[PDB]
């Protein structure tokens, strides 16, 4: 079962005791500045990364703005303020401005998917794709087709208070 | 002020 990796987490994030949930806190924790820790962007990775095969996990999503989640290439930049874009190696859905988005670039792609509660992520490192489905009916939300060239990690980001993400098993 | 710059 997937858990969030506290050594990668931006020190403003608050992880749940069971390491499944993340929200944004009001104060930066005093944590060691490991090279793998996101020091500015509000991100955390799961402790498990994948180099081959096909993998599923599910993410319970808050109803309000502030979250983005999906996958990141391991080489995603951790230090300084970085763009949240496919070019930086993040492939994600996002709730922002009251709208669900696939975070394409240079312009995001608005999704007309209706309300989301929990999303199944399907990562395929054999063919090269990451897909998102709303669990109530498995309707397709978005697929990024990517020739991944390194290990890929589940990615979570929460940039405002009042929302959350939770790995659901 | 959504904070999305820091996503």
């Amino acid at each position: 079962e997937l858990t969030l990796d506290p050594d990668t987490a931006n020190p403003r994030l608050i992880l749940s005791l069971d390491l499944k949930g993340v929200r944004l806190g009001e104060r930066a924790q005093d944590l060691p500045n490991h090279p793998c820790r996101f020091d500015t962007n509000t991100r955390v990775l799961a402790s498990c990364g994948f180099s081959s095969g096909r993998h599923h996990w599910e993410v319970e999503v808050g109803s309000k703005d502030g979250w983005a989640f999906g996958v990141a290439r391991e080489s995603v930049r951790r230090k300084g303020l970085t763009p949240f874009t496919p070019e930086e190696g993040v492939w994600a859905l996002q709730l922002n401005g009251g709208q669900y988005w696939a975070v394409t670039s240079p312009e995001r792609s608005p999704l007309s998917c209706g309300h989301l509660s929990r999303v199944r992520v399907a990562l395929d490192l054999e063919v090269g794709a990451v897909s998102f489905y709303a669990v109530e009916d498995m309707r397709h939300l978005y697929t990024f087709r990517v020739n991944f060239q390194e290990r890929v990690f589940p990615l979570f980001s929460v940039c405002s208070t009042g929302t959350y993400l939770r790995i659901w098993p | 002020c959504s904070g999305v710059t820091f996503q």
